[PDB]
């Protein structure tokens, strides 16, 4: 589980 | 005998991001229950910054650890908890970040 999220 | 000069090792900053429209120009990584962005730290980190985005204009740099967003502390936060906090932050996004010397 590796999350990356642009905001 | 060159003496080491005074050097900053770690910084904690308060940065105010301003977006009239669109995004903050950043991506975040990590969180509780996810693979770490740095070693063993499970905290929320800034994984990238847009050069023409608001965060870069506010001083946000890559590698900054995200501690707080407009009064919400993100210690031990799951990844999607940070996500939701940032998307739901208004036109002014004041964050507290922990920075480390490279």
């Amino acid at each position: 589980l590796q999350s990356e999220t642009s905001v | 005998l060159l003496i080491e000069p005074a050097r900053i090792e770690e910084e904690e900053l308060t940065l105010t991001i301003l977006r009239q429209t669109g995004g903050l120009g950043i991506s975040i990584a990590g969180g509780k229950g996810s693979t770490p962005y740095k070693g063993d730290d499970e905290g929320i980190f800034i994984s990238r910054v847009s050069e023409e985005g608001p965060a870069a204009r506010a001083g946000v740099r890559v590698g900054d650890k995200l501690l707080e967003v407009n009064g919400v502390a993100l210690q031990g936060a799951e990844h999607h908890e940070a996500v939701e906090a940032l998307r739901g932050a208004g036109t002014a996004v004041q964050m507290r970040v922990w920075r480390e010397r490279m």
